[PDB]
């Protein structure tokens, strides 16, 4: 599923991501665009040898288990396939664990390099949530 | 089970071949395009003028929204065609009028019909206004 911009913003808000850990809703939408273009079914074979899953491209080396990544820690305690659902619940729940792991959203290099310090509200501006 | 993603299709000799041939001629091909890198969701099937095609997608790692690739593989593995779409990092009017700032590059010398097919696929994006 490829979410509409406002559609995703609303879904993330319903799942309590707005202001979670001090991060406004705009930060999450921005990250998802750069990482997956809002595509819940996108997977990427990353530069570290593992696979990134879902709208927030969460990797199988540390966060979810796909049974194909040596040394997997499955910190989110979930199969990576759950991160490909049209229902973003699993992706949000894991994202909350990632952002609470001690480094905030810097865990997403795309957010750190492309969203951090920008007018993130621009990603929800006009959605009338 | 999900339709194969780009990298999985390229695992078959037939598709890998049409894929390689597709770049014969073009120059300055982006590395992420050349290596078929980045996030990819399951491919789709479609027919054009009686001929079956398999449509795959990919995008630049961590810059997915602004850098996408759509590929139309001929079902009889006779040839492949691609469309690379580039958008500027101006998250303002670009966010609401993508087509107005987008740059397109074609691979494989696609016919007018195949070009229409690929553009229509790009336009299927909920956020492509």
């Amino acid at each position: 599923k490829v979410f509409g911009r406002c559609e995703l913003a609303a879904a993330m808000k319903r799942h309590g991501l707005d202001n979670y850990r001090g991060y406004s809703l705009g930060n999450w939408v921005c990250a998802a665009k750069f990482e997956s273009n809002f595509n819940t079914q996108a997977t990427n074979r990353n530069t570290d040898g593992s696979t990134d899953y879902g709208i927030l491209q969460i990797n199988s080396r540390w966060w979810c288990n796909d049974g194909r990544t040596p040394g997997s820690r499955n910190l989110c305690n979930i199969p990576c396939s759950a991160l490909l659902s049209s229902d973003i619940t699993a992706s949000v729940n894991c994202a909350k664990k990632i952002v609470s792991d001690g480094n905030g959203m810097n865990a997403w290099v795309a957010w750190r390099n492309r969203c951090k310090g920008t007018d993130v509200q621009a990603w929800i501006r006009g959605c009338r949530l | 089970e999900e339709q194969p993603r780009l990298f999985e299709l390229l695992g078959q000799p037939g598709y890998k071949a049409t894929w390689h041939a597709m770049f014969k001629g073009e120059s300055d091909v982006p590395k992420w395009v050349s290596d078929a890198s980045g996030p990819s969701s399951p491919s789709t099937s479609l027919s054009l003028e009686g001929q079956p095609y398999v449509l795959a997608n990919s995008c630049k790692p961590h810059d997915c929204g602004n850098n996408r690739l759509l590929v139309a593989f001929r079902g009889d593995k006779s040839a492949a065609y691609g469309l690379q779409v580039s958008l500027p990092d101006e998250p303002a009017e670009v966010m609401q009028t993508p087509s107005k700032y987008a740059t397109y590059r074609w691979y494989g010398e696609p016919s007018r019909q195949v070009r229409e097919l690929l553009m229509k696929q790009l336009e299927s994006d909920p956020n492509w206004k």
